[PDB]
């Protein structure tokens, strides 16, 4: 909160209007981009807003989850490269710059040991069943 | 069409496997969570399909296929695990997967 804080009245408060939500997400993502694993300067964000997106880890679609739970900051290609799939279904693929098995180790870390994640995210992120079955989005709304 | 080994990665009763099947506009992308050792270190693709695999992910195919995102060499099916193994083990040990 104090590093949001510092970071809100540097940038004003016009900018801080429109970026404070990613501007959040940054700050709970330690200033990496949970996809790539690539640093996200944060002066960047704050000059190229646009770079960088709010990607739903779970499509809302299977997931009906519109809260922070299941939001994380990423750039703009891993953000197009996933598609709809999960980030495991993402990082599995060719298209990832990263494997699964250091995503997974990260995520862990960023909940378990930094506290960063809620359970929640950490479980969104490391969903490792295909949620196109129909009983995986049979369990998604039923958890509800 | 063709099968690509796109990834691998080692686990402690198998290994994950994703397999693209493209043909002339299509990359189908089949992810195998986890296939049996015996499988993998005999070469034995013709078994790969018997298990079980995500729903592919259909995208447009790509104008090339050398390596992965991560940088791993990509190899044809028929090629073998073996050949996928013996190409990326010393990058897939940095990444975790080896
Ligand atoms: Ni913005
Ligand atoms: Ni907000
Ligand atoms: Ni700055
Ligand atoms: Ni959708
Ligand atoms: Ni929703
Ligand atoms: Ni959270
Ligand atoms: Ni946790
Ligand atoms: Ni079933
Ligand atoms: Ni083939
Ligand atoms: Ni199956
Ligand atoms: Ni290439």
């Amino acid at each position: 909160n104090e590093r949001i804080e510092e970071i809100i009245r540097t940038t004003g408060k016009e900018n801080a209007k429109y970026l404070i939500e990613k501007i959040k997400l940054h700050d709970m993502q330690e200033g990496k981009c949970l996809y790539s694993l690539e640093a996200i300067p944060l002066e960047d964000l704050l000059n190229n807003p646009f770079n960088y997106e709010v990607d739903h880890i779970i499509p809302r679609s299977v997931s009906f989850d519109n809260s922070f739970n299941n939001k994380v900051l990423v750039k703009q290609e891993e953000n197009s490269k996933k598609g709809n799939r999960t980030p495991f279904q993402y990082l599995s693929s060719s298209d990832s710059k990263i494997s699964y098995e250091t995503f997974k180790k990260h995520i862990l870390n960023l909940a378990k040991g930094k506290g960063r994640i809620s359970k929640t995210k950490k479980e969104y992120l490391l969903e490792e069943r295909d949620i196109n079955r129909f009983s995986v989005q049979k369990d998604f709304i039923n958890r509800n | 069409s063709v099968k690509y080994i796109s990834n691998m990665s080692k686990q402690e009763k198998g290994y994950r496997v994703y397999v693209n099947v493209v043909n002339e506009d299509t990359d189908k992308g089949f992810l195998f969570p986890s296939v049996p050792k015996e499988v993998i270190e005999n070469d034995k693709i013709d078994e790969l399909f018997n298990f079980e695999h995500h729903k592919p992910y259909v995208q447009k195919a790509k104008s090339r296929y050398d390596k992965n995102g991560i940088g791993y060499k990509i190899v044809q099916l028929d090629e073998g695990f073996q050949k996928f193994i013996e190409l990326n083990k010393e990058k897939m040990k940095e990444n975790l997967d080896y």
